[PDB]
């Protein structure tokens, strides 16, 4: 959430963007196979 | 160096109460010890947020007739105890309670009060209301632990035909002072003896 | 990769991590609160929750 | 500074105040802002981009009885209680206490000057003359923040709202 509003200089637009990324950690485990529904 | 030690800065005996009453062809005092009745000592004291001290108090009478060496009683009444109704009252007799009788022509009476509060120091400012919960009538900042009792005084021999005014002057030497949390100086006139309000107003120094 | 690989399997265990990244101009700043809702929680409706 | 580690005997982040070139200043009262014998610490920073100009004095005052102009009348509930929403300084130059802003540096003070630093932090150890206050009805410290020099820089759409973000932790609080 925008806890402050944004602040930017006169030379840079409000077209400012976040990228989000994810992974599992070292501790991860997957139990037992069942074929994927996406294809 | 001299009055640079805070006990010497503060320890000048302040005339904290100055009043009169007559006896002629009611008329007793009950003033609580708070140093807000006189403006110089108000400011000089307000430079510190908390102080712990004994108080010496000295009582000096004076007379304008219209000398009779009367007996004066000073009594100290603690925080929130009963206080008398008139020159005559059972309270002036109180068994469990400090008092001094002195004659007007003796050199003036002195007492020490030890440091007297349920809090560890006098909090010279306090911005709260109560120790448990607040009602509408509980005024902002008048802390009960700062009540410090009252000095109560009467003429004991007041039957006299002769007609006059007793003046009394009360001098407090706060003594053996320990102090904490200094403050920015109070740079503005004082409207009242309770809070700090005002009405120089918008520019503290000249051009 | 998390959601593709794991789709081949019955149930999963262990921790994740997000990484966010901000594509801004160097002179630009702001504070975003991020907050996380553990299992069984309600959605935080606004910044006070 | 007062030289205590925060001590007895998780932060909270207030919504950002929209500063402007004209703004007089803001305050919060502790514990009131948390809604307890404690070492509060307060950590305040500007969301200010490098073109911006102006400066804040950050001060924590003990037992700060807010006064008022033009009456002997004492403050009401709603004037002194403000929670995390906080209150304005009606007269910053008098610090509302009839005392000079210029002398407020006797209280533990820090500067946000936008050249040198956009961030400042203070430790507020317990000052109460009772050992553990427990009622909702007193505030031992007031955090105050005042624009000593007016906010400036930027143009047009930037609209001078350059926010202040305030953060508080009651570090080492016991009950």
């Amino acid at each position: 959430f925008m806890q402050t509003n944004l602040v930017a200089p006169v030379g840079a637009a409000d077209q400012c963007y976040i990228v989000g990324m994810v992974a599992a950690k070292k501790d991860f485990n997957l139990r037992l196979m069942r074929d994927s529904p996406d294809i | 160096t001299a009055e640079c030690l805070v006990e010497n800065f503060l320890g000048r005996s302040a005339l904290v109460c100055m009043r009169s009453f007559e006896y002629k062809n009611k008329n007793f005092f009950i003033w609580t010890l708070n140093t807000r009745e006189l403006v110089q000592i108000r400011r000089k004291m307000e430079l510190f947020t908390y102080l712990r001290f004994d108080t010496e108090i000295t009582i000096v009478p004076t007379l304008r007739l219209f000398l009779p060496n009367l007996t004066l009683q000073a009594m100290y009444v603690p925080t929130g105890a009963r206080k008398p109704s008139s020159q005559d009252s059972f309270e002036w007799q109180s068994a469990c309670n400090p008092s001094v009788f002195f004659k007007i022509n003796d050199p003036p009476a002195r007492l020490t009060i030890p440091f007297m509060s349920i809090n560890s120091a006098y909090a010279n400012f306090y911005d709260g209301f109560a120790g448990f919960e607040k009602k509408a009538t509980v005024l902002y900042g008048i802390n009960p632990a700062n009540t410090m009792g009252n000095l109560c005084l009467r003429v004991v021999n007041s039957y006299q035909p002769v007609q006059y005014t007793l003046t009394v002057r009360v001098y407090m030497k706060p003594k053996h002072i320990k102090a904490w949390a200094p403050r920015a100086p109070r740079t503005m006139p004082y409207t009242n003896i309770l809070n700090n309000n005002y009405a120089a107003p918008t520019a503290i120094v000249s051009h | 990769l998390l959601g593709n690989i794991s789709r081949y399997y019955t149930h999963w265990s262990g921790s994740l991590e997000m990484t966010f990244m901000f594509c801004g101009s160097f002179m630009t700043t702001g504070k975003l609160i991020i907050c996380y809702t553990p299992p069984g929680g309600s959605s935080p409706t606004d910044r006070m929750q | 500074a007062y030289g205590e580690w925060p001590t007895y005997l998780r932060f909270y982040t207030l919504k950002s105040k929209k500063w402007e070139s004209n703004s007089t200043g803001w305050w919060w009262k502790l514990p009131d802002a948390l809604n307890y014998r404690s070492g509060f610490l307060c950590h305040v920073q500007c969301n200010a981009t490098k073109f911006h100009q102006g400066t804040l004095l950050i001060v924590a005052i003990p037992e700060h009885q807010i006064g008022k102009k033009g009456t002997g009348t004492s403050a009401s509930f709603a004037e002194v209680m403000k929670g995390a929403e906080g209150g304005v300084f009606e007269q910053p130059y008098l610090l509302d206490d009839g005392t000079s802003l210029a002398c407020a540096l006797v209280y533990p003070h820090q500067w946000i000057n936008l050249r040198t630093n956009n961030s400042a932090t203070i430790v507020l150890p317990w000052m109460n003359s009772a050992p553990m206050d427990f009622a909702l009805r007193h505030n031992n410290w007031t955090l105050a923040v005042i624009p000593v020099c007016p906010l400036a820089g930027g143009t047009g759409n930037t609209n001078t709202y350059v926010p202040i973000t305030i953060s508080i932790a009651p570090m080492c609080a016991e009950y």
